[PDB]
RNA sequence: ACCUUAAGAUAUCAGAGGAAAGUCCUACUGAUCAAACAUGCGCUUCCAAUAGUAGAAGGACGUUAAGCAUUUAUCAUUGAACUGUUCAUUGAAGUCAUUGAUGCAAACUCCUUGGUCACACACACAUACGGCGCGGAAGGCGUG
């Protein structure tokens, strides 16, 4: 008697493909997602820090730091500290899963294209690949588009600035473009 | 009747050569003959015939050494040898296809780094081809 | 008691290394619980000499068993 | 008779069972080590490692591991011509079973 | 077509010579018993670590798992 | 079709095609003749059996070779 | 077994196993048995002298095995918890 | 049903 | 190697001596010695035009 | 560091193993599981002593330093078969009357959670 | 007839154990399990000198003995002092046993005297 | 769509009783063992400056660093000169490295960890050293 522990099923004894049915689905594919995402949420969310040892300061220490000033603290308020920290979460999630490809557009017409940068024509990983989109076939020839300046292709997309320092960027641009 | 001598005595194969021969620097012929060999080739795998494994291989190299400005038939060429199975000549090909450039080919250094990262597996090394890489 | 999933491998060229130096490739025929293996037209990969029509390698001498051809 | 002999061991009886160990060990190739053990005549054990004991069993069992006293582990090492005869005397010695090679009775 | 356990059981009371793996030694003499591990029993038989003889050995009970072959002398 | 290696020796057996057993090294011989049965095991007795190093060897009679040890049977 | 059923988790990621001969091995883990047999998938070989080469597939036999090495993050498997509910199988 | 011994007697002595 | 030969064309249009040769070279072209001669027949109006 | 006397495979979860193998490598990671005696190591880090100075440790500056090549890696089930003894070197991060004290939470987490699970899947 | 039973008897006795690699193990024993995984406590590790000049030693045996980490830098033999080595079952090649135990009481296997009446 | 099961047992000997020989059982009784929980030992080891800018334990998959010393970089065929040596050609394999590897040693920088507790700024001790403050960690032993 084996039963899994995601989905918390009992399932008769197996050990056969019956265990690569069940693990093979979608009841046991998507509920063994749910369960490793919230795992790896808590090591993210985890805040607990170091145990504080405070030893007694003494004297010389002491007065050198009381000589100098006082510094103030800056403190928001409950509403306030939530909305900021769902804004940093957030945050951190959309850099974390961003991915740069600036180079896979831009070699977009190259003669050797379609079996580098399409990804399901390579070599390394393609057997992968080869019951589930215009894909791009391997038997493209260069004689393809012989001139890709033909209004085919569109300008490279500005580069990406930080909005909490977008009042940084200069008033007006050098040159009148249209 | 192998598949390497019935691909010798097929008749398009003669003239995409041909066409290849006389006109070297067109590279539509060239292209078109590249992937006519390879996919004449239905399994590519480590038991293949070894002539068409080293016709292929000849194929390829005489292409770059005509066109060394291409770099993602070097790419494709490089992943290929890395398919059947060898390394060592894919990290020739693969600075060989970097010396072509005088070592300033960003798609290059790039999809050399990202294959290196899997096979060289020493952190010294790795890092030291990293810091080439990046003063480059 | 269980099977080795070796159910796609079956009339496909592989190449396994018999005790920790010889290397052996044939054609799969047939599968036993123990790992044992019958394979045609081996060929002792060194010039290299072939064994035999049919041939039986003892599972225990198998380590592994990498297949050279699609799959 | 012969179907129990050959008789696979899931199939037969707890009875049967313990009935053919003790015929195993009275009538068969153990039942060489039982009767020296019975009679007290010591025996020449050859291990595994090139180590010769002679000592007397006073318990052996199905994996043949022994309980031996007044033991006398004789070997020597060796490299080229160089030969050194090495002895050492143990009073009570339990062995395991995996090791030994050739056991001898003494005439 | 007889199988190694009919074989062994008509090898009995048989002059049998069995080599271990090791150093090519080899016990030659008669077979008294067998256990269904193959486990052998020698009477009176004699050692040949090679082709030379060393001498002659009362009875020696041999592990299963040394032996090469068990063969049958004429 | 799959044949299983157990039903491989029972043709050898049957067909009485000569059979060239490999054992494994730090021993360096092998046994060439013919299976005239096996066991559970992979224990086998020869026929005819010719013992060979690795060809000067001495011919060995009848044999059964303990299958612990038997890593190849070749035709 | 704990680790078996560990082994059996690791499905579908990256695994590296050094055999007993002194080879290693890494690469997709298609499926694991009860023996501890491993097929994986575009596995990087290290023979042992250092040489590295690359296979579509290897099926090792698991008695040759010395360890293998599955991601880190199946340490928080539901399987490693000792107290657990179970949900009294029917009749 | 134990080691794979038995279930290769159940496959050998069938064969004989 | 077995049934193909390297010729560069250039070389044999500049009326050298190595046009043909089994290594592989810079600016060759993989051929079937079977064919060779038709390879040579190609450029045959080329090379007439060069020489007059 | 000291352990208890009585104190088999069992005891020693979480605990900081050192396992040896046949070939002279030692293993250095937490134990956390076990079977034939399989186990399971968290951190372990694979030390061993190159053929270049071994031949430091044998009977002859004073003091020996050798210096032993490891490798990282995280996770990692053994083998039984390999396996050749096993020590212990370091105790677990939480006291005994913590590991007790979150025994017990655990225990009341999961009877109440499982209560909830009945009353849920029966309505 | 199972010596492991017998050998579970001891349970608090010195014994001197050698592996097969070549070490000597001598400790107070504690429980031995079913498969002979013997768990010594107050363990003595040593590894044998072949006390001839041009046979060195065991050398897997030199590592694995260094690495448990209890070998002292000083010491001029390899030894190595330390608590608790756990045994594997298979590694062990013979048990010497102390002098002074008697071998009449502990040797009688209850389990088959019991078997014996019961038939 | 594939799957529906190895079987047994749960401290041990000895003594009294009940259903010739076992056989079972006893909110029966002794002795041993094991586990849990309380509870103790003048038991044993360990628990970081502030009277100061430290230190201890363990790391670094950290830098100096191309450190200082050694040592490595194919095989076959054919032609030519040569007294083995050099140059070219065909074929075969070929982990990357040579700023590497290996041997030795030192400085520096940084990470994790801890009672940074309380009372003290003290003339002790041969039976050698009040172990006669509160806790904590880990074991040893004893009792219930």
């Amino acid at each position: 008697k084996f039963y899994c522990d995601y989905c918390d099923t009992y399932l008769t004894h197996d050990s056969p493909s019956v265990r690569k049915t069940h693990c093979s689905g979608r009841k046991h594919k998507e509920n063994v997602k749910d369960y490793y995402r919230n795992k790896a949420r808590d090591i993210i969310n985890k805040h607990n820090h170091k145990r504080r040892h405070i030893g007694k300061r003494g004297r010389k220490e002491r007065e050198n730091s009381s000589q100098n000033e006082t510094l103030k603290v800056t403190c928001l308020s409950n509403k306030e500290k939530r909305h900021i920290m769902h804004v940093k979460k957030m945050n951190q999630k959309e850099l974390a899963q961003t991915s740069i490809d600036t180079l896979k557009l831009l070699y977009d017409g190259s003669p050797g294209y379609s079996k580098v940068f399409v990804d399901a024509n390579r070599f390394d990983i393609g057997d992968l690949v080869k019951r589930a989109q215009t894909s791009r076939s391997r038997d493209e020839t260069c004689e393809s588009n012989p001139f890709p300046r033909l209004n085919n292709p569109k300008k490279l997309e500005p580069p990406k600035i930080l909005s909490q320092w977008s009042n940084t960027i200069p008033k007006t641009s050098i040159f009148y473009s249209v | 009747m192998d598949k390497y001598t019935a691909l010798i005595h097929d008749e398009n194969f003669s003239t995409l050569t041909l066409n290849v021969s006389r006109y070297p620097k067109s590279l539509a012929y060239w292209e078109k003959l590249l992937n006519y060999i390879v996919k004449a080739s239905a399994p590519i795998c480590k038991s293949t015939e070894p002539q068409l494994l080293k016709l292929i291989r000849c194929t390829y190299s005489s292409m770059l050494n005509e066109f060394p400005y291409l770099e993602n038939y070097y790419i494709d060429f490089a992943l290929l040898e890395y398919k059947l199975g060898n390394v060592s000549m894919s990290h020739k090909i693969f600075q060989r296809g970097l010396q072509a450039f005088n070592q300033r080919s960003l798609l290059l250094w790039t999809s050399y780094l990202k294959f290196c990262n899997n096979v060289i597996s020493h952190q010294k090394q790795l890092f030291k081809k990293y810091e080439t890489a990046e003063e480059y | 008691v269980s099977t080795p999933e070796l159910k796609k491998y079956m009339d496909k060229k592989i190449l396994l290394n018999i005790n920790g130096s010889r290397k052996v490739a044939g054609i799969l025929r047939g599968y036993d619980i123990f790992l044992n293996v019958v394979l045609d037209d081996a060929m002792e990969i060194n010039n290299n000499h072939q064994l035999g029509l049919q041939t039986v390698i003892r599972g225990n001498s198998i380590i592994s068993l990498e297949a050279l051809d699609a799959i | 008779s012969s179907q129990i002999i050959d008789r696979p061991k899931h199939e037969l009886s707890r009875a049967e069972l313990e009935e053919l160990e003790e015929f195993e060990f009275k009538h068969g190739p153990m039942s060489l080590i039982n009767d020296a053990m019975v009679t007290r005549t010591p025996v020449i054990i050859s291990l595994r490692n090139n180590h010769k004991i002679i000592a007397r069993v006073k318990a052996f069992d199905r994996h043949c591991n022994m309980v031996l006293e007044n033991v006398k582990e004789l070997w020597t090492e060796k490299k080229g011509k160089n030969v050194i005869n090495r002895e050492r005397f143990i009073s009570k010695l339990f062995l395991r079973g995996d090791s030994v090679i050739v056991v001898l009775k003494t005439p | 077509p007889v199988n190694p356990k009919p074989f062994l059981k008509g090898l009995v009371n048989h002059r049998v010579g069995v080599k271990l793996k090791f150093n090519s030694t080899e016990y030659r003499g008669t077979l008294v018993s067998t256990d269904n591990y193959f486990n052998l029993q020698l009477n009176e038989a004699e050692e040949f670590v090679a082709g030379v003889s060393h001498g002659t050995l009362g009875e020696i009970f041999i592990r299963c798992n040394n032996v090469l072959y068990i063969r049958e002398l004429p | 079709a799959m044949v299983p290696p157990i039903n491989c020796i029972f043709n050898f057996l049957q067909q009485q095609t000569p059979v060239t057993i490999w054992l494994f090294e730090q021993i360096g011989i092998r046994i060439k003749g013919k299976i005239v049965g096996f066991d559970e095991f992979m224990n086998v007795v020869i026929d005819e059996a010719v013992e060979i190093p690795v060809e000067k060897g001495t011919p060995l009679g009848k044999i059964l070779l303990k299958g612990d040890n038997i890593t190849l049977i070749t035709s | 077994g704990i680790p078996v059923k560990l082994l059996n988790e690791a499905q579908g990621h990256i695994v590296s196993l050094e055999l007993t001969t002194g080879a290693t091995y890494r690469g997709k883990l298609v499926e694991s048995e009860d023996s501890m047999n491993v097929q994986l998938r575009d596995v990087i070989a290290t023979e042992p002298q250092g040489a590295v080469t690359h296979m579509d597939q290897i099926f090792v036999r698991g008695s040759q095995i010395k360890f293998i090495v599955v991601p880190d993050l199946l340490k928080n498997a539901p399987l490693f918890k000792k107290n657990s509910s179970r949900p009294m199988p029917p009749i | 049903m134990s080691t794979p011994a038995a279930e290769q007697r159940k496959l050998v002595e069938q064969l004989m | 190697m077995r049934d193909i030969v390297f010729v560069s064309p250039q070389l044999y249009l500049s009326s050298q001596e190595g046009w043909k040769s089994d290594s592989a070279k810079s600016g060759f072209i993989p051929i079937l010695k079977n064919d060779l001669q038709r390879f040579q027949d190609s450029l045959k109006h080329i090379v007439d035009a060069r020489n007059s | 560091i000291q352990v208890a006397h009585s104190s088999r495979l069992a005891n020693l979860i979480d605990y900081k193993l050192r396992v040896l193998t046949q070939d002279g490598r030692v293993y250095i990671g937490q134990l956390m599981a076990f079977d034939h005696m399989n186990l399971v190591l968290n951190e372990c880090i694979e030390e061993r002593v190159p053929k270049t100075q071994l031949d430091k440790l044998r009977p002859r500056g004073t003091t020996l330093n050798i210096k032993v090549e490891k490798r990282v890696l995280g996770l990692t089930i053994l083998r039984g078969e390999q396996i050749l003894s096993t020590v212990v070197e370091d105790k677990p991060l939480l006291s005994k009357k913590e590991r007790l004290v979150r025994d017990k939470k655990e225990k009341k987490q999961a009877q109440k959670q499982t209560k909830l699970r009945k009353e849920k899947e029966k309505k | 007839m199972k010596l492991v039973n017998f050998l579970k008897k001891l349970r608090n006795e010195q014994v001197t154990i050698e592996l097969k690699n070549g070490t000597t193990v001598w400790g107070t024993l504690q429980s031995v399990s079913p498969q002979m995984n013997a768990i010594l406590t107050d363990v003595k590790l040593t590894l044998p000198q072949p006390r001839l000049n041009k046979l060195n030693s065991n050398g897997i045996a030199m590592a694995s003995l260094y690495l448990t980490g209890g070998q002292q830098p000083t010491a001029s033999d390899n030894i190595a002092s330390l608590q608790y080595i756990n045994i594997r079952g298979n590694t062990i090649r013979q048990i010497i046993l102390p002098d002074s135990l008697n071998l009449d009481s502990l040797l009688v296997d209850q389990k088959q005297l019991n078997s014996l009446r019961r038939s």
